């Protein structure tokens, strides 16, 4: 079924468009454990993430074939969907660097 | 894409 293939800290955040801002997912500030998750069967990925304090869910995102990720910064990775941005405020170097190699990594599997 | 935070 679903299995993880990667789990990293980090705050997710979406994009407001007209006050130019960047506003916590699920509007509930914090850290996240991000995951991303490969469906086996389906042979699909999404991203998931749930809040390390009450384990809300924020993030449930497709990865589609060709998502363009974006490293803005060694601790921030955006992309985005026809709806809207998404944004990846990581905890540490560390997280970022495992999580973008995961997602290069289902990248290669989808591309 | 817009300007990280």
């Amino acid at each position: 079924s679903e299995q993880s293939i990667c789990q990293a800290r980090a705050a997710v955040m979406v994009y407001d468009d007209a006050n130019k801002k960047w506003v916590p997912a699920g509007g509930s500030t914090g850290f996240s454990r991000v995951h991303i998750y490969h469906h086996t069967g389906n042979n699909t990925f999404r991203v998931v993430g749930r809040k390390i304090q009450d384990h809300q869910v924020v993030i449930n995102c497709a990865i589609p074939k060709g998502l363009k990720y974006n490293q803005a910064t060694q601790t921030f990775h955006q992309w985005r969907d026809a709806r809207q941005v998404y944004g990846l405020n990581f905890g540490s170097k560390e997280d970022a660097n495992v999580f973008a190699s995961a997602m290069m990594h289902a990248l290669e599997v989808l591309n | 894409f817009p300007p990280p935070p």
